[PDB]
């Protein structure tokens, strides 16, 4: 999910401008819903996933907001000590304690009803048990108890009219979260919210923790701790789901790591090109960012310097002289279906190759096949979600830096074999696998774009329409499920804010009984895939002059 | 007028809800959401609570068992009884405004019954607060803020002690997965603040 703020000192025509792209897939209908509320305190306009009460994207015509995913650690699991004899009891502090249970019936269509059990301690809901050794694992969440109060800090800071009222709902979120700021005098801000724990000292909390008392939290950690920053000296905020700040850890997951390789650079690059940046300027970030290759940065000056000696007749040189004269910028043919160069096709196989070689042969099995994919995995529908760098390769890239990376080097990953050498071995397996589908003249090598699915199913894999609903589009662009951008202050016109976005399918999913689609079925669908984008309204004035209908109702409570 | 809630939609159908108190306002929402997406908003209460397999069968079983164990819904009940009136009516205006359109579309399905419904041969329930506040927790807080590998970190750990011996096997361990990366690139930069705490990274619980 990726956003970019950009203040006074650096917007161009206005004093600040807001584009956010969460990313959770794409959906039909749509993952996110417009809607503005005038009314009882409130004064918004934007559009928020699956409805809910508060707006995760919008603004209140003073203050604007969005959010990416914080990735922060903020859930570490207990191993609780169980008895062969006295069941459904764990040490605790000193005592046998008796565990939460509850009885559950799945229901079944056409099946037979099933019941089971949930079990509960004092660290959380029991993810599994290991009766061998007599333990128990409990997930437990720094945010538990604290979900409906986070639903309404989303709601009440719809509300704030400023950085302090607007930081007092911030303190309230629990979940871990990237919130955005951005404001009428051209103010900008970011906090990466939510309740993280104060842990024992000596917790390494990659790893499971011993649930019999000692290493309990002591409690979370004060909000005066969660990283924020009010009018930063550079004059933007971007993120694309990387370290919020110096020496802050990641997710314990294992496929996560916050390192030198990241995709936010390549926003940055882009906010760094230009002294200042207009509205249009800030939009077409969108477009650039959607078709970069991730990893030509990151891996073509290795190869330049291992091709370097090599003669033009050298089939891996010609390789490498391909990717130098390409920006990296994916673009269709004609056709609809191959991409323009054929450079992500050769990171492809070279990237896979090289993991093989490095990273999955130090890891024993089963474990290396957590390190072997490039990054490049897709099907026929498509990519689920956003494309980013994989952990194979971030861990690859530490390595490719020697001792300029921070990263003790306890196992060569090159296995006594200079890089070089390494690097021209897998250059060979890419040569070899590519020319025999392809043939020899690279000039004409014709390689498969990745395309993009609006699907009927949703994240979870449930449907949430027909089959026939789901929808294709030709090209696959790494980009939010939905764009929303609010520019404050236009030198351009008389309104203090202008705003878009961009929901599509569209508003509405009906579908009638007879088979008639709503008029709003599909009406964002084409907007979506050209860059295009509609306004979003919030005075009285300009949502009476774009009225299509009016409805009234009188209800008592 | 309290009792009047008017809903204005633009030129690409997004409503616009003007009413004078709270329950009012989230009443008109719940109700245009009502007429916009109830399949799929009966779907994800269904995916947020696991009950899919009671419409949709045997291929669910194993997906409503896993969302069942993932959470505590008496814990959920609670944090709502705690409320405020002024909160309260939020998540009970939403879901009244919803039922208010499903009572009209239960009353006459020829029309108003959204096609999918048919299709999967089952018909629309009535809400209460639990369902709204069950659509943001199985989705925001349930699984996109409860990611852990915390025991396969272990597995993971235990076969690179077997393989490089026991304090090699937590170097490479911290060089796979290291806790921090000081060359990360960072939303703060650095002259602004850098973040105060220090971990272990030896395992040292063990
Ligand atoms: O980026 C993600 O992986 C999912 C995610 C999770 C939480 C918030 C998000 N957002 O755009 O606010 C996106
Ligand atoms: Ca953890």
């Amino acid at each position: 999910s990726n956003m970019w703020v950009i203040g006074k000192s650096k917007a161009q025509d206005a004093k600040a401008i807001m584009v956010n792209g969460p990313q959770f897939g794409w959906y039909a209908p749509a993952y996110t819903y417009g809607i503005g509320l005038h009314g009882a305190g409130y004064d918004v306009t934007g559009n928020t996933p699956f409805a809910y009460p508060g707006l995760v994207f919008g603004h209140n015509g003073v203050i604007s907001w969005g959010s990416t995913a914080g990735f922060g650690d903020d859930v570490d699991i207990f191993a609780e000590r169980l008895s062969a004899e006295k069941p459904g009891y764990y040490l605790h502090n000193g005592k046998w304690v008796k565990m939460l249970s509850r009885e559950e019936t799945i229901t079944v269509k056409n099946g037979q009803a099933e019941t089971f059990t949930v079990w509960r301690t004092v660290h959380g809901n029991i993810l599994q048990t290991d009766q061998t050794t007599q333990t128990a694992y409990a997930k437990s969440r720094a945010w538990d108890g604290k979900e409906v109060a986070s639903l309404l800090a989303w709601t009440h800071q719809m509300k704030a009219k400023n950085w302090q009222q607007w930081t007092q709902q911030a303190a309230k979120q629990a979940l871990t979260i990237n919130w955005y700021y951005a404001d009428v005098n051209g103010n900008i801000g970011y906090v990466h919210t939510g309740a993280y724990p104060d842990r024992q000292s000596g917790h390494d909390p990659r790893l499971p923790v011993p649930g019999t008392g000692k290493w309990d939290w002591k409690g979370l950690l004060p909000f005066e701790m969660n990283p924020k920053v009010y009018n930063p000296q550079s004059g933007y905020i971007a993120n694309w789901n990387n370290s919020p700040q110096k020496d802050y850890p990641a997710s314990d997951l294992f496929a996560f790591l916050w390192g030198g390789a990241d995709r936010v650079t390549e926003i940055d690059r882009l906010l760094e090109q230009k002294p200042r940046l207009t509205a249009d300027q800030a939009w077409d970030v969108i477009r650039q960012t959607s078709r970069q290759d991730l990893n030509l940065r990151l891996f073509l000056p290795t190869l330049q310097a291992a091709t370097s000696g090599l003669t033009q007749s050298d089939p891996r040189r010609q390789l490498v002289e391909t990717l130098t004269r390409w920006d990296g910028i994916n673009l269709l043919n004609d056709d609809g279906k191959t991409w323009q160069q054929p450079g992500s096709a050769i990171l492809n196989v070279w990237l896979t190759s090289m993991l093989k070689r490095t990273v999955v042969a130090a890891v024993p099995m089963p474990f290396d096949k957590w390190y072997s994919a490039s990054g490049y995995e897709t099907t026929q529908d498509g990519p689920t979600g956003s494309l980013n760098i994989s952990v194979g390769a971030k861990i690859l890239y530490e390595a490719v830096q020697g001792d300029k990376s921070p990263i003790p080097q306890a196992v060569d990953l090159f296995a006594g074999k200079p890089q070089q050498e390494v690097v021209l071995a897998a250059l060979e397996d890419t040569w070899e696998t590519l020319s025999k589908r392809y043939g020899n003249n690279v000039s004409n090598w014709k390689t498969p774009a990745m395309a993009l699915t609006f699907r009927a199913n949703n994240f979870f894999g449930v449907p949430q329409a027909a089959a026939e609903e789901t929808r294709h589009q030709a090209e696959y662009q790494n980009r939010g499920t939905e764009n929303d951008m609010i520019v404050f202050s236009p030198t351009t016109s008389d309104r203090p804010v202008l705003a878009w976005d961009v929901v599509a399918p569209g508003q509405s999913g009906f579908i009638a009984p007879d088979g008639t689609v709503d008029k709003h079925y599909e009406d964002q669908l084409k907007m979506y895939e050209n860059f295009g984008r509609k306004s979003l309204w919030l005075t009285k004035q300009d949502v009476e002059a774009h009225k299509e209908s009016q409805e009234v109702l009188h209800v008592q409570r | 007028s309290s009792s009047e809630i008017k809903i204005v939609r633009d030129e690409y159908g997004m409503p616009h809800i003007y009413a004078n108190d709270t329950w009012h306002l989230f009443y008109g929402y719940g109700y245009v959401v009502a007429q916009d997406r109830l399949f799929q908003m009966e779907m994800a209460r269904r995916s947020t609570q696991g009950t899919v397999a009671e419409v949709l069968g045997k291929d669910f079983v194993k997906f409503d068992k896993d969302i069942r164990r993932n959470y505590w819904p008496d814990a959920i009940r609670a944090q709502i009884a705690a409320l405020s009136p002024e909160d309260m009516s939020i998540l009970q205006g939403y879901a009244d405004g919803m039922n208010a359109w499903i009572d009209k579309v239960n009353t006459n399905p020829e029309t108003l019954l959204p096609k999918q419904f048919n299709t999967f041969g089952f018909t629309p329930k009535r809400w209460e607060p639990f369902d709204v506040a069950m659509i943001f927790v199985g989705t925001m807080a349930n699984r996109f803020s409860d990611s852990t590998s915390e025991i396969d970190n272990l597995a993971l750990l235990t076969a690179l002690k077997d393989k490089y011996g026991v304090s090699q096997g937590m170097a490479v361990f911290n060089q796979l997965k290291w806790l921090v990366n000081p060359s990360a690139p960072t939303t703060i930069a650095v002259q602004e603040s850098n973040y105060p705490l220090k971990f272990n990274q030896q395992n040292s619980q063990t």
